[PDB]
């Protein structure tokens, strides 16, 4: 029910790594599971945010949804694989504002262009 | 030879039986420090595992950082957060303490 | 053996036998129960970490009493400690919603 | 160690292999349990 | 054995495998169910020697 | 003992993020017991023959 | 199944397309996911094989 009729968020307890799909074929005495994972690999380290705030507007922040904002000026990337794209309100949420996030003055993402 | 140069520790020693009865304690699988290693990565992981989506990247963030999202994740607002960060910590120091 | 001539001295020796391999047989018996018992156990373990330690939990009573925020593990004699840090609430009050 | 008693074990066919079998398989079962569970507690990535 | 220790009804508990589930139980009656009983013996057709 | 990547913390408003630049899948087999094989005994026959 | 919200309908899309959901969940974006579908798929094949 968990691993097969479902994708698992439940971390190892389907196979190891992120789960994606799990089958099931039988066995001699019970059920044999094969449990397809995500295996994530050459890591790399970026800086990242915590959020993004209007420098000009201090309460209009924004937070990435499911990812991270990064620096190369800020773009977003998914959590699990490094590919940055432009910060969009596809990929942020709006926030209450924070002491961590940043204070952004020039290229500021359309979610903060207001 | 703990055993024999010094003998049983008190009545009932059943750890200098084994030589006597004919029955033999096996060591572990891991020695200490291999089981404390595993715990200390462990810990180490907590604040940047805990974050976000997927389990495959890691937010190398301050333990501090992490208990203020796992507290807002659970009802308390930020704003409460903000004001009570000297208030919050001491309360976790004395459940810990 | 010293006391007795075979036909009364192999008698004697059974017994001694009959009671040792029953002392044998519920030994064996119980290290299988325990061992069975310990491996359920173990797998609990794995869950609480992956739960409690590696994430933040959002079932009621899995990890500690309260709402979960944060566990750590450390290394106990036959196992593993979990220490579950929750939030407890007190002071209720009512108010209209 | 006494023979007359060994002898008379025997005749209660390989009682001693059972024993010896069974707890070896209880005892793997210890070092599959830890192997597991410290696979699973350990991390991909980590502060120090 | 009735109440007047009177014995009213029996089994004979080598009749039949059914008998045999009866005295197994040491019942007349019995839940309904698949269960194994008594093998059927092979018996001797002769000696040799 | 196989130590994780480490990944240091920042003294900044930033943090570092240790993220995956390349994946794959791969397949954690599992096998899970759900019976016994059944067996019954003529008791009888075992002990007495 | 492993589609949308309840345990109640059935989504009778292809396979291919329930990879892409289910990656798309864990944090892989779809601008990612949908220049490397061959790639994926590959490397899920692979897996398999
Ligand atoms: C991006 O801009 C934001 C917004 O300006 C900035 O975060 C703000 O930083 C200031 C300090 O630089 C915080 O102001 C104070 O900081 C001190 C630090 O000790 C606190 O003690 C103060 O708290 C007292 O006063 C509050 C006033 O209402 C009381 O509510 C509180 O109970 C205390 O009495 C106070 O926090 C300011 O609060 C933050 N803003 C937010 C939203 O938290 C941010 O740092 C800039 N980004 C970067 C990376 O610099
Ligand atoms: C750097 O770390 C020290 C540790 O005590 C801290 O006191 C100091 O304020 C930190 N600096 C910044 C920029 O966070
Ligand atoms: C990912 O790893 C595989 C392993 O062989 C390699 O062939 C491939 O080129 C790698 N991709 C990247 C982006 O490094």
């Amino acid at each position: 029910n968990e691993c097969v009729k479902a994708q698992s968020k439940r971390s190892g307890f389907c196979g190891q790594g992120t789960h994606i799909v799990s089958f099931v074929v039988n066995a001699p005495n019970g059920l044999y599971f094969m449990h397809v994972g995500y295996y994530p690999s050459n890591h790399i380290e970026v800086v990242s945010a915590y959020g993004l705030c209007d420098a000009a507007n201090p309460t209009n922040c924004i937070a990435p949804v499911n990812g991270y904002f990064i620096k190369t000026e800020w773009s977003y990337t998914g959590s699990s694989f490094y590919a940055p794209e432009p910060i969009t309100s596809l990929n942020t949420k709006y926030v209450a504002p924070q002491v961590t996030y940043q204070n952004i003055s020039t290229n500021l993402p359309p979610p903060l262009l207001g | 030879d703990d055993c024999m140069q010094q003998g049983p520790a008190s009545a009932r020693d059943l750890i200098c039986a084994q030589y006597v009865a004919g029955y033999k304690v096996l060591p572990p699988l891991m020695d200490v420090n291999m089981e404390a290693a595993y715990t200390s990565s462990l810990l180490g992981s907590i604040a940047g595992v805990g974050w976000t989506a997927g389990l495959s990247s890691f937010a190398a963030i301050p333990f501090a950082q992490s208990i203020f999202y796992r507290l807002n994740g659970v009802g308390i607002t930020q704003q409460v957060l903000s004001e009570n960060q000297k208030l919050i910590a001491n309360k976790f120091n004395q459940a810990l303490g | 053996i010293q006391r007795l001539d075979p036909p009364e001295q192999d008698a004697q020796i059974d017994r001694l036998i009959n009671g040792r391999l029953t002392t044998l047989n519920a030994f064996v018996a119980q290290q299988l129960v325990r061992s069975e018992s310990a491996a359920l156990s173990a797998q609990l373990a794995k869950d609480k970490v992956n739960e409690c330690v590696k994430a933040q939990s959002k079932r009621s009573g899995f990890c500690g009493q309260g709402t979960h925020i944060v566990s750590f593990v450390v290394n106990a004699p036959n196992g593993l400690y979990f220490m579950h840090v929750g939030y407890y609430p007190s002071n209720h009050i009512e108010v209209v919603s | 160690g006494f023979q007359k008693c060994e002898q008379l074990l025997r005749e209660y066919g390989q009682f001693c292999s059972k024993i010896n079998q069974a707890l070896h398989g209880a005892n793997l079962r210890q070092d599959d349990s830890v192997r597991n569970l410290f696979a699973s507690v350990k991390s991909s990535q980590s502060s120090p | 054995f009735s109440v007047d220790g009177y014995i009213r009804r029996a089994i004979d508990c080598g009749f039949n495998d059914l008998s045999q589930l009866h005295c197994s139980y040491e019942s007349f009656d019995v839940e309904s169910g698949v269960y194994s009983v008594s093998s059927f013996e092979a018996k001797p057709s002769g000696s040799v020697v | 003992f196989n130590h994780p990547i480490q990944v240091d913390q920042l003294n900044s408003s930033y943090f570092k993020l240790s993220i995956p630049t390349n994946f794959s899948f791969g397949v954690t087999q599992e096998y899970i017991q759900t019976t016994i094989q059944k067996v019954t005994v003529d008791c009888k026959q075992y002990v007495c023959n």
